[PDB]
């Protein structure tokens, strides 16, 4: 979101996501340790 | 973790701990 609030900032996708559970109530640990998974379902759902 | 690094996590009580050790 930074580049729509001001200077486009750099920051690997991983770390979007976790602030994006952060966003919702949910602790960043829940993502990383599931990362991969995450992916696939996400990957799944776009095929889809 | 993917991607985790090595670090060392400091501790607020040690030093009051190894104090009170003395
Ligand atoms: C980040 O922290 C990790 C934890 O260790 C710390 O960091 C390292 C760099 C050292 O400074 C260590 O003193 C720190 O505590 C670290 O992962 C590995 O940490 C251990 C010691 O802590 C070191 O040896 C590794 O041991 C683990 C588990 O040990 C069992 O399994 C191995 C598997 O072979 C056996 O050899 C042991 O006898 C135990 O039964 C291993 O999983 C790990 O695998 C690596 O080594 C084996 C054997 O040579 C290879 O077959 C593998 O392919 C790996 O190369 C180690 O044996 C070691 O320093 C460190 N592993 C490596 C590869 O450096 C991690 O390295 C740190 N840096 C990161 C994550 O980037
Ligand atoms: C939370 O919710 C998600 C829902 O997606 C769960 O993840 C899915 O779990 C189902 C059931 O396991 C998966 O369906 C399976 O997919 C396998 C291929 O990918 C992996 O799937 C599971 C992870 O769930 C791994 O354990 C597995 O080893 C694979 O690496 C298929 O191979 C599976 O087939 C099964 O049946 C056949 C025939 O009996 C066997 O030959 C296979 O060995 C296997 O037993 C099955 O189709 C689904 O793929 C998962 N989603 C994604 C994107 O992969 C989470 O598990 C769930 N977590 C908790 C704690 O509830
Ligand atoms: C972030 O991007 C960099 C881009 O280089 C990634 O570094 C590279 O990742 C690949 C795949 O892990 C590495 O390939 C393999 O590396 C191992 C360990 O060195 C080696 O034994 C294999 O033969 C093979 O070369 C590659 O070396 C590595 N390149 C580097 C460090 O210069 C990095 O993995 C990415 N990290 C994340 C979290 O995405």
């Amino acid at each position: 979101w930074t580049f729509g609030a001001g200077a486009a900032l750099q920051i690997p996708f991983a770390m979007q996501m976790a602030y994006r559970f952060n966003g919702i109530g949910v602790t960043q640990n829940v993502l990383y340790e599931n990362q991969k998974l995450i992916a696939n379902q996400f990957n799944s759902a776009i095929g889809k | 973790v993917i991607g985790i690094v090595n670090n060392t996590v400091y501790d607020p009580l040690q030093p009051e701990l190894d104090s009170f050790k003395e």
